[PDB]
């Protein structure tokens, strides 16, 4: 009945993330007992204030998942949040929309409780330092601050890919994130962009304590460098008004409840 | 080959200047552009990008699938995607002198503001 503390006491801080062991989701289900059906994990000591949706955007990444789940579990525990896993699955062959995905993400979590906070993440991203805590903050969260491949070092300050956390207010006011940025590339420059637009700066743990792994992989079929990534980024001020929340559109194809995720297929439509 | 901010610092000292370019600009453009890949290879639309500056072969570089190309450049796209960046940096002046920094799309949504950032804080 008591309010989870500022700072949770069973932080390790730093841990090793290696991906050669193979993992086994039945022995990660065994290894963490207090997940429920889809993904669904709450303190029972404490109250967190942290109702948080953690949203990955998924298609053909079944082995990162797995890898995903073993690692974030355990510390999004550690870190005492009242959350939910959302692996939202692109259907069909159309090229990847990142930002679609992440848009109904926040639609389809908010339909199973009344999560305040939302972190968005890809499934290739471990956090290695349980102090980079996978919430929200007075100001939009980038959270994967240095990851492995850009040599532990923030790529550039405008950057707010990878990883990232917003409140459902924050979120909600910059019209959400855009829909039309289909194929690699740009949709979180311009989701930066929204948030400037509306006053509101990044906040982001420092580079020690963001250190991020990034399991490596073949750049994906289906989500090829966009060639209009640069034109439609620069005007965000404008389209961000008629693309995002407001004009999301998708068909639910299937909803699954694992009991260490809840998997979403959805139709999200071709690039019009 | 996956170069490094300082890497492309370093083999691109002579393109520094050049049409009112600094190696800020570049780097923050080069990052944007290709992520440091020398072996960078991006289809857009009918044509194909190549490495680091990724030099379009639609005009100028002469590539297998385009042999009608001006090639302005006059070199074979190939020769874009090795190691060795000179002939790259040389292509690139010409793409400045005759259409311009704006080849790279990338300079003016990402390159415009803060490049204090790019620089290569090493000798
Ligand atoms: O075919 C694909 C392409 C992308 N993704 C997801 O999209 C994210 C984007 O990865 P990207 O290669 O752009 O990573 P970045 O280089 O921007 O860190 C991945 O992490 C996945 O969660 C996926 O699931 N399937
Ligand atoms: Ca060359």
């Amino acid at each position: 009945l008591t309010a989870c503390p500022e700072e949770s006491p069973l932080l390790v801080g730093p841990m090793l993330i290696e991906f050669n062991i193979p993992v086994d989701l039945k022995l990660v289900e065994q290894q963490n007992p207090k997940v429920k059906l889809g993904g669904r994990y709450t303190p029972m000591d404490c109250i967190s204030p942290h109702k948080v949706a953690i949203i990955i955007p998924f298609r053909n990444r079944q082995e990162h998942l797995k890898y995903w789940l073993y690692y974030l579990h355990p510390i999004l525990q550690r870190q005492q949040l009242d959350y939910g896993i959302y692996v939202i699955n692109q259907a069909g062959e159309s090229m990847f929309n990142r930002a679609k995905l992440l848009n109904v993400g926040f639609k389809e979590a908010l339909k199973d409780y009344d999560y305040n906070c939302f972190v968005f993440s890809d499934v290739d991203l471990i956090p290695m330092n349980d102090h980079n805590t996978y919430r929200c903050f007075s100001q939009p969260r980038h959270i994967s601050v240095a990851m492995d491949k850009f040599g532990f070092s923030l790529p550039y300050v405008q950057y707010f890919g990878g990883v990232s956390a917003l409140s459902k207010q924050q979120f909600l006011s910059i019209n959400g994130f855009p829909n039309n940025y289909w194929g690699w590339g740009g949709e979180d420059d311009d989701i930066y962009n929204r948030l400037a637009f509306r006053g509101m700066s990044v906040s982001r743990p420092n580079a020690v304590i963001g250190k991020c792994r990034m399991i490596r992989h073949s750049r994906d079929k289906k989500n090829e460098p966009n060639p209009q990534r640069f034109d439609r980024i620069a005007h965000t001020k404008e389209t961000m008004l008629s693309d995002g929340l407001n004009s999301l559109t998708y068909m639910v194809l299937e909803v699954q409840r694992y009991p260490l995720y809840t998997k979403i297929t959805v139709d999200i439509g071709t690039p019009s | 080959t996956e170069l490094t901010k300082c890497k492309v610092s370093h083999a691109i000292k002579d393109i520094d200047g050049y049409q009112g370019i600094s190696l800020l600009e570049w780097a923050c453009v080069l990052f944007h552009t290709s992520g440091y890949d020398t072996q960078a290879v991006v289809n857009d639309n009918g044509s194909t990008e190549y490495g680091l500056f990724q030099i379009s072969d639609r005009f100028w570089c002469k590539s297998s699938e385009f042999p009608e190309s001006e090639n302005i450049c006059g070199i074979s796209c190939d020769k874009l995607l090795d190691d060795e960046l000179d002939d790259d940096i040389a292509c690139a002046k010409k793409i400045l002198a005759i259409k311009g920094i704006d080849y790279w799309k990338a300079y003016k949504p990402m390159c415009s503001e803060k490049l204090e950032q790019w620089r290569c804080e090493k000798p």
